């Protein structure tokens, strides 16, 4: 089946340079244009470039038609957004997208990847620390225990949060992070299970943050 | 001097009238067509004149008159493949080749031409192109009304070539010697050629790609291998093509 | 460039009610228009394009008419899965363009939350700071005032909130608030507690604990 994955992308300063890439698979990449879409926090979809299937043909939106360069490797199956003098306002989650259309112009998008976000930012990596969210022992509505893990001081988004290395989903509540009066995101990840299950099973909640490299796993013990 | 080629088609003037009033009456157009004015038009460009001595400025009241609002994002030009690309407009219906424009569906396989000192139309023979003259009322109307139509693309242009023959890409072809040279750079930006069954690397390709490149456009290019699969999914794109468009 | 207008900015429904969703084109693209559906945290998803055609493999609930300017999206049994903002996207010409989106959120019966606290971590005092978490779980509508005392004192501005977006399955929201606390000022104080009022509470619930 199609599949669109990105890479590269996080944290880039002001004026910087970033090079994302989007390998496929499912579909004959040579006979089909792309494009890039970008997403700023909390808005819309904007067009960013496109590109047709043997790579000569491109265009840019405005906003980017000076410092974007869109390009393909079609023996690798992999597109590229060159994107140079990065300013603050680029700042946005990234989508490559496939062209239903069969031939070069303008597209609509049956297929697209996960995204990835670029921060531009003149602030530096951080990783988080992890605390635990122990359960309670005096409340715990009814048969209902709450627990959870504190994910604190980090930068740039995003971080990752699994339970049980994905085993334990029903019930799992992963806050989006809120930023601190220190520059530094922070969120906590909860999820309730029956109180009478706290002495028989094990939680744990696992933190990846690619930007630092940093993969904790905490036990939440009550 | 007006042998060594067909005599204007039977009926000519019959003929264009009923194509013009024809088209008209499938197209409520930009401006009403008087179809009278246009035939006058057409005959007043070749008619008591030397048919070998036919300019592209005898044409022109013609191609005014024949001016269309066509979207310019949408012309598929084509060389020596001309079925597939018009059943491609047939369901493609939002896309334009020039045979779809009321000039091209006037004159579209017919011969014509005149005698210098009378007005009647000679119906035994007409100037050949190799043999007499190239300058001759066939000939030019068409590499008129074929610079026109390049000069008016927009955006992106598409083109469609036959991969089966020798020479994918001729210099010396309408598309070659007129279209690609008169496609105005600050209204094209691409020119994505179709190539019709890994051929892009045909060295005729890379020469258009050359010829293109040093105007100022973009070249784009792409292999068709099933053709008939391609155009069933321009028909219905919700079936298997996805997956399906690799060399069979 | 094409300006793409979508009204009305929200749309709360019930389900099995009528979705009408409007995106208003500045000049005519005529059928180059688009209709996608993101869910939270998700890649857009092709649900109508050229303004009539469904994709592969969307449910027939989905449709698209108009051209010219005025273009409707229709979805006729809404689900509360269908709670996404629903974006329409014009080809005419270049730039595309995309509309600001509409944001369809589901109707639900009021629920009240789930009221739980968290004591800072002894892990998280060697850092020199403390945080208190009260989680509000699984309620509607999302109207719903948390009160942080300690010492029976209402603190102010050293408390954050987050909340998730509308749950796809149950139609629910979840919040937290966070109190950040120097150690050394955590330490000074022994009751800490959060207040809960939602339009689901018979009385403000308080969940709290003595520190220690």
């Amino acid at each position: 089946e199609v599949q669109l994955l990105e890479s590269g992308g996080g944290l880039v300063q002001p004026g910087g340079s970033l090079r994302l890439s989007c390998a496929v698979s499912g579909f004959t990449f040579n006979s089909f244009a792309m494009s890039w879409v970008r997403q700023a926090p909390g808005k819309g979809l904007e067009w960013v470039s496109a590109i047709s299937g043997s790579g000569g043909g491109t265009y840019y939106a405005d906003s980017v038609k000076g410092r974007f360069t869109i390009s393909r490797d079609n023996s690798k199956n992999t597109l590229y957004l060159q994107m140079n003098s990065l300013r603050a306002e680029d700042t946005a989650v990234y989508f490559c997208a496939k062209d239903k259309i069969l031939w070069f112009g303008e597209p609509v998008f049956d297929y697209w990847g996960q995204g990835t976000l670029v921060t531009v930012s003149s602030a530096s990596t951080k990783g988080p620390s992890v605390f635990p969210l122990a359960p309670s022992s005096k409340s715990t509505s009814g048969g209902t225990a709450a627990l959870g893990c504190l994910v604190k001081d980090y930068f740039p988004e995003p971080v990752t949060v699994s339970w049980n290395s994905g085993a334990l989903t029903s019930g799992v509540h992963t806050f989006p992070a809120v930023l601190q009066s220190s520059g530094l995101y922070s969120l906590s990840s909860v999820v309730t299970v029956p109180s009478s299950s706290l002495g028989t099973q094990t939680y744990i909640c696992n933190v990846n943050h690619k930007p630092s490299n940093t993969k904790v796993d905490k036990k939440v013990e009550p | 001097q007006q042998w060594s080629g067909p005599g204007t088609t039977k009926r000519f003037p019959e003929t264009v009238l009923a194509r013009c009033v024809k088209y008209t009456e499938i197209h409520p157009e930009m401006r009403h067509v008087d179809c009278q004015s246009v035939w006058d038009a057409f005959k007043g460009a070749f008619i008591s004149k030397h048919p070998c001595d036919i300019t592209e400025e005898d044409y022109q009241p013609l191609m005014k008159l024949g001016t269309q609002t066509v979207p310019c994002n949408k012309i598929l030009l084509w060389s020596r493949i001309k079925d597939l690309a018009h059943q491609f407009t047939q369901v493609q219906r939002d896309m334009f080749t020039l045979e779809d424009t009321l000039l091209g569906y006037l004159a579209d396989d017919l011969t014509w031409c005149g005698e210098f000192a009378t007005s009647k139309i000679n119906y035994q023979s007409c100037p050949d192109w190799r043999k007499d003259c190239s300058n001759n009322p066939v000939s030019v109307f068409w590499k008129t009304v074929s610079r026109r139509f390049a000069e008016a693309a927009c955006d992106v242009v598409h083109v469609m070539l036959d991969g089966s023959r020798s020479k994918i890409f001729d210099k010396d072809s309408t598309f070659g010697s007129v279209e690609v040279h008169n496609l105005q750079p600050e209204k094209v930006q691409t020119l994505e050629a179709w190539v019709i069954h890994d051929l892009c690397q045909d060295p005729t390709i890379k020469e258009l790609e050359s010829i293109i490149s040093k105007r100022n456009i973009q070249f784009s290019c792409k292999n068709i291998y099933r053709p008939d699969k391609f155009l069933q999914c321009v028909k219905n794109p919700e079936d298997s093509s996805c997956t399906s468009e690799i060399g069979t | 460039e094409i300006v793409l207008t979508q009204s009305p900015a929200t749309l709360s429904l019930s389900p099995g009610e009528r979705a009408t969703l409007s995106c208003r084109a500045s000049q005519s693209v005529s059928s180059y228009l688009a209709w996608y559906q993101q869910k939270p945290g998700q890649a857009p998803r092709l649900l109508i394009y050229d303004a009539s055609n469904r994709a592969t493999g969307i449910p027939a609930r989905f449709s698209g008419s108009g051209s010219g300017t005025d273009f409707t999206l229709t979805i006729s049994s809404l689900e509360p899965e269908d709670f996404a903002v629903y974006y329409c996207q014009q080809r005419s010409n270049w730039p595309p363009t995309f509309g600001q989106g509409t944001k369809v959120e589901i109707k639900r019966t009021v629920a009240a939350p789930s009221v739980f606290i968290f004591p800072p971590s002894d892990e998280q005092l060697k850092s020199g700071t403390a945080s208190v978490v009260c989680l509000l779980n699984n309620f509607y509508p999302r109207e719903a005032k948390v009160q942080w005392k300690v010492d029976n004192a209402l603190q102010s501005g050293n408390s954050q909130e987050s909340v998730t977006e509308q749950d796809s399955k149950d139609s629910t929201y979840s919040l937290s608030s966070t109190l950040t606390l120097s150690k050394a000022d955590y330490e000074k104080h022994k009751v800490y507690a959060c207040e809960v009022t939602h339009q689901g509470l018979s009385s403000p619930v308080t969940k709290s604990f003595n520190r220690g």
